[PDB]
């Protein structure tokens, strides 16, 4: 889903 | 391809009900990624649920969304004046987003029927090589109408055209316009002009007219 | 975070039209833009977005092939192009960006489309600009009396009475689209009978695009 894409970007980018 | 059925396409309520509006998915919407949103005629949606349930700050928590899989609402506990707008459902539980065709909250209030009065051409228009006739049903309620016009009792198709303007904020009617174009040669050929009305506050069809 | 986007934009069948959306406020790169656009009467329709950081974009079916969008991210906008335009392409086009949850703007993004553009009127027509003729809708308790405002293009139109001091009893009506590709509409309003001696009605009627300003006095 590209929906969800920009969540997983968030996560990663806060790590 | 998920189709979002959202039924009825309107509701008519009075301020102050409970208001429960159906968003039907054709299949089940992933993870529950169904949004809400309100729009007012010429203003951009606005959104007021997301996730199904979850609220946005800023958004009235007289909305609220519930349901899960295919079968989704939207409830409004007790409906503001300025609550009076369209709603529509939107599922981003897969690459392809869909929309709903949208449900219409009106204001609900008693039959009124129209007041119909019929304009001829201007003389200034008529100098000009053409002829409109306007026919207009003001105040009414509900929504529904139908407007026939006939030249000299000949029923007429394809030279007129109507809109209907939004639900009045102060007395909740609507009002038609429609107009009747032909060239003044052709308006000339003819002498009754009428427009026959058609709504629910009406026992039977009225008619306006002049004669040429 | 707010979204402005480009001017309202008359095109040919078959051309291409692009239109813009600026952000400012929150992070740019890392949230999802999509456009949905809106035909006249008609309800929204998703047609595809962009996530600028990876350059991903991911389209409609119904516009794979006649869409691209993209964003430059040295001046935070979005670009939606759409070719061989036809006249069921006429519809407000709205950018989107989703929102985010918590304070601030740089939150965990949410999918959902919290932040709207004003939208961008696209009009896909042959027609040219053309100034309304402006005729009355002469008056015969209560009386009806307007101005018919024929034969404009483009959209839009405004209409007053009276300078703004007559709101009560005015209707004025969406525009239809005749065969000729130009619009038409009309405003009316009621009125006491007796005030048709008493009192002068005037509609004020405003095409900016043929500078067409016509304050049309309408009598018995």
């Amino acid at each position: 889903n590209w929906f969800d894409i920009t969540n997983w970007l968030w996560y990663i980018k806060k790590k | 391809e998920i189709v979002l059925t959202q039924s009825p396409g309107t509701q008519s309520l009075s301020p102050g009900e409970r208001a429960t509006l159906s968003c039907r998915a054709s299949q089940s919407v992933g993870n529950n990624k169904l949004a809400w949103y309100q729009q007012r005629p010429g203003q951009a949606p606005r959104l007021l649920i997301y996730g199904a349930s979850s609220r946005p700050s800023g958004v009235a928590d007289r909305f609220s969304g519930s349901g899960s899989g295919t079968d989704f609402t939207l409830t409004i506990s007790r409906l503001e004046p300025e609550d009076f707008a369209v709603y529509y459902c939107q599922q981003y539980g897969q690459s392809l987003s869909t929309f709903g065709q949208g449900t219409k909250v009106e204001v609900k209030r008693t039959v009124a029927a129209p007041s119909v009065f019929i304009f001829p051409p201007s003389d200034e228009q008529l100098k000009s090589g053409t002829a409109s006739v306007v026919c207009l049903l003001n105040n009414f309620y509900p929504r529904e109408a139908k407007v026939q016009w006939k030249v000299d009792n000949a029923l007429q198709s394809g030279n007129s055209q109507e809109s209907v303007t939004e639900q009045d904020s102060k007395d909740s009617t609507y009002s038609l316009s429609s107009t009747l174009t032909l060239s003044k040669a052709d308006y000339e050929k003819h002498k009754v002009y009428a427009c026959e009305v058609t709504h629910q506050g009406l026992s039977s069809p009225v008619t306006k007219s002049f004669n040429r | 975070v707010q979204l402005v986007q480009s001017g309202a934009e008359v095109k040919r069948p078959g051309s291409s039209v692009t239109v813009s959306c600026k952000a400012s406020g929150g992070s740019f790169s890392t949230y999802a833009l999509s456009w949905v656009r809106q035909a006249p009467g008609r309800g929204l329709e998703w047609m595809g977005g962009v996530i600028p950081l990876l350059t991903i974009t991911n389209y409609a079916p119904r516009f794979q092939g006649r869409i691209t969008i993209t964003a430059d991210r040295s001046t935070s906008t979005a670009y939606l192009e759409l070719n061989s335009l036809r006249p069921e392409d006429t519809a407000v086009y709205y950018c989107a960006r989703e929102g985010t949850t918590g304070w601030g703007w740089l939150g965990k993004p949410i999918g959902a489309f919290a932040h709207w553009g004003q939208g961008t009127l696209v009009t896909v027509s042959s027609a040219s600009t053309k100034g309304p003729s402006v005729f009355p809708l002469a008056p015969s308790g209560t009386a009806a009396l307007g101005c018919l405002v024929k034969d404009y293009f483009p959209e839009p139109v405004t209409v007053s009475w009276n300078s703004g001091a007559l709101t009560s009893g005015v209707h004025t009506f969406p525009a239809v689209l005749q065969s000729s590709g130009l619009y038409s509409l009309s405003s009316v309003v009621t009125v006491p009978s007796s005030s048709l001696g008493t009192q002068t009605y005037i509609c004020n009627v405003n095409h900016k695009p043929s500078n067409t300003k016509v304050d049309k006095k309408v009598e018995p």
